[PDB]
């Protein structure tokens, strides 16, 4: 399939004499491969899989160095907001952002992204084109007037185009086959006794990785998509994740209804029944 | 790599 | 807007009475990342409690796991408690092994 690569980065500030702490986590294919946070020990990018030892002591370098810049940046940047929004000293404010790659499966350039958030909520986002950008709020439009004086686009370009490509092949390779993994779902479903000749059917999906699942009921081929009930999908806190999906329905007819499970490490989807 | 923003908001 | 935080609670394992097991907190979809969250035992605060980086969604939320190690009984009671700006009071949420 697919790959990509991600950077999210955040700076938090809270009020004082304070520095705003600022994080920054890499993602590779959705899995956090390094990361930096201000409020360390010793405050450097580390690595977060066991694949990112290879890289010598020198990316290290350059990494945390180029952290404490985009550090600088997010706290200039948040004094800016401040003013933007004639928001008075003494807040807790939030400033984040996404950049980065998807490859489809020749390793070619799919799409690069360039977005930032100011409490939470959308504020400037380089277009698909990489070469626009669509600003919400009517604050965002200075910074937009400001980096389409700028050409802010056309540095961010380059990068997107350029060494996030390039890096994310490197690391796909290192990588390798580590974050092809699949664990596929297991499945069950527990039988729940109601009042008023019901049963509570729950369909359960556990140990399976990555988080992407699908988990339906059918009536008689049809899909009751119809007053269900999901959970969020789960992490288990051992790499897989878990997730489940109920339906009631009257008991004695339990073979009427059946639970589907749809997974990218299934050979085909799961078809299951309440086993009595 | 991460990337290096270039002007400020 | 601030955003409400989402809490599930939940073991790693299927439960089974007498048999040592992990719980987890997972809380998500919330805003400002700033947030406290703690484990409950009968109602008592668990120390040693793991707790995940923070991290941030797609949809810039963020979202935390807490962990700790455990043995489900048929009567010790299970729970998590967290504090956010968003809401007024603290919100407890009780383990509920079918859930």
């Amino acid at each position: 399939g697919p790959h990509s690569m991600r950077y999210f980065e955040t700076a938090v500030s809270r009020p004082g004499l304070e520095e705003p702490r600022y994080i920054s986590v890499g993602y590779v294919d959705n899995k956090e491969f390094v990361r930096f946070d201000s409020d360390a020990e010793n405050p450097r990018y580390e690595p977060r899989a066991p694949w990112m030892e290879q890289e010598g002591p020198e990316y290290w370098e350059r990494e945390t160095q180029k952290a404490k810049g985009q550090e600088q940046w997010f706290r200039v940047s948040l004094r800016n907001l401040l003013g933007y929004y004639n928001q008075s000293a003494g807040g807790s404010h939030t400033l984040q952002q996404m950049s980065g790659c998807d490859l489809g499966s020749d390793w070619r350039l799919l799409r690069g992204y360039l977005q930032f958030a100011y409490e939470g909520r959308d504020y400037i986002a380089l277009n698909e084109d990489l070469k626009t950008w669509t600003a919400a709020d009517m604050a965002a439009q200075i910074t937009r007037r400001k980096w389409e004086q700028s050409g802010a686009a056309e540095h961010y370009k380059a990068y997107l185009e350029g060494e996030c490509v390039e890096w994310l092949h490197r690391y796909l390779k290192n990588g390798n086959a580590t974050l092809l993994r699949t664990d596929s779902p297991k499945a069950h479903v527990t039988h729940h006794p109601r009042s008023k000749g019901e049963v509570t059917l729950r369909c359960w999906a556990l140990g399976f990785y990555p988080a992407d699942i699908t988990l339906t009921w059918q009536l008689n081929g049809e899909e009751l998509t119809q007053d269900m009930e999901l959970v969020e999908t789960r992490p288990a806190g051992d790499g897989t994740f878990q997730k489940w999906a109920s339906v009631v329905v009257p008991l004695g007819k339990e073979q009427n209804y059946t639970c589907r499970v749809y997974h990218e490490g299934l050979p085909e989807p799961l078809t299951l029944r309440w086993e009595p | 790599e991460g990337s290096r923003n270039q002007d400020w908001l | 807007i601030q955003k409400t935080p989402q809490i599930q609670v939940y073991s790693r394992h299927p439960p089974e009475n007498g048999k040592p097991n992990i719980l987890n907190c997972y809380v998500t979809q919330f805003h400002p990342p700033h947030i406290e969250i703690q484990m409950l035992k009968n109602g008592k605060k668990i120390p040693k409690v793991e707790m995940s980086d923070m991290s941030f969604s797609k949809d810039w939320s963020f979202y935390i796991l807490a962990h700790t190690e455990f043995t489900p009984t048929e009567t010790d009671t299970y729970a998590c408690r967290v504090k956010h700006d968003s809401m007024a009071e603290p919100k407890t949420v009780y383990w509920d092994r079918d859930m």
